[PDB]
């Protein structure tokens, strides 16, 4: 069955850099919508971003517009998150999540997630 | 009336409107024969070949009894990515398809928000959404807002 495997994070000083990985071990990402979101030290989950199953929409959280780009290497079975200009409040853990897709039985998948501090 | 269907690939069926003589029941009857939600057919007046108006009396596009139209089938569950606001009041979109059930994007903010399904309810233009029939019966669009609302006891 499917494993999501989450990758990347870490230390970043504010302005930097980090790309998230999200690698699909059991199965393919084929027909699977796929999700970001982050966990904020004591703070509700949050949605961050958005691929949709046939890589062709993505969709942001006002928060990281402009700033975070989620993105797929389909060939690889990879969704990646590219964050930049990380503030300190960027600070979460973060999950990358995937949906199956009706006429298919739903089901949930979701990574281990990951610690990104951002310092200034 | 009585009123002849006839699908563009060729084959012909008859439905009888008796109640309103709306587009609505016209729709009603081919999903009877042919198994299609309203939302999939395409329609259009013979001989002119132009679309059937939703919402107009068949009566006025020139639609009588003994009249014929044209049936394009069109299964519309290319995916789109609609609104769900929850009930804390924050949006998000999710990825469907108009020919799921309203149940199954249930379970999908069931799964993302942590709620048992029966424990909330949806919403779209301010109309409660069923579970039994599918998005594209209540005209949902890219990146249209269903409502979510706990069923608070």
């Amino acid at each position: 069955q499917l494993q999501l495997v989450e990758t990347g994070g870490g230390l970043v000083q504010a302005g930097g850099s980090l790309r998230l990985s999200c690698a699909a071990s059991g199965r393919t990402f084929a027909g699977l919508s796929v999700k970001w979101f982050r966990q904020p030290p004591g703070a509700e989950r949050e949605w961050v971003a958005h691929i949709t199953s046939t890589g062709s929409s993505t969709h942001y959280a006002d928060s990281v517009k402009g700033r975070f780009t989620i993105s797929r290497d389909y060939d690889r079975n990879m969704v990646y998150l590219q964050m930049s200009s990380l503030k300190p409040e960027d600070t979460a853990v973060y999950y990358c999540h995937a949906s199956t897709l009706w006429p298919e039985k739903h089901q949930d998948y979701w990574g281990q997630g990951i610690q990104v501090t951002v310092s200034s | 009336w009585d009123l002849t269907v006839k699908m563009l690939a060729g084959n012909e069926f008859q439905v009888s409107l008796s109640s309103s003589m709306s587009v609505s029941e016209l729709k009603a009857q081919i999903t009877q024969k042919i198994g299609v939600h309203a939302f999939q057919q395409r329609l259009a007046v013979h001989p002119s070949g132009v679309a059937l108006q939703d919402r107009v009396p068949l009566a006025s596009q020139g639609l009588g009894p003994g009249s014929t139209v044209l049936l394009v089938v069109d299964k519309s569950d290319e995916p789109l990515s609609i609104l769900v606001r929850n009930n804390k009041g924050r949006s998000s979109t999710y990825e469907v398809r108009l020919t799921q059930t309203v149940a199954h994007l249930k379970q999908q903010v069931s799964g993302l928000e942590g709620v048992q399904d029966d424990l909330f309810w949806l919403t779209f233009e301010g109309k409660p959404l069923e579970d039994q029939l599918p998005l594209g019966e209540y005209g949902l669009k890219p990146l249209s807002t269903v409502f979510m609302n706990l069923r608070l006891r």
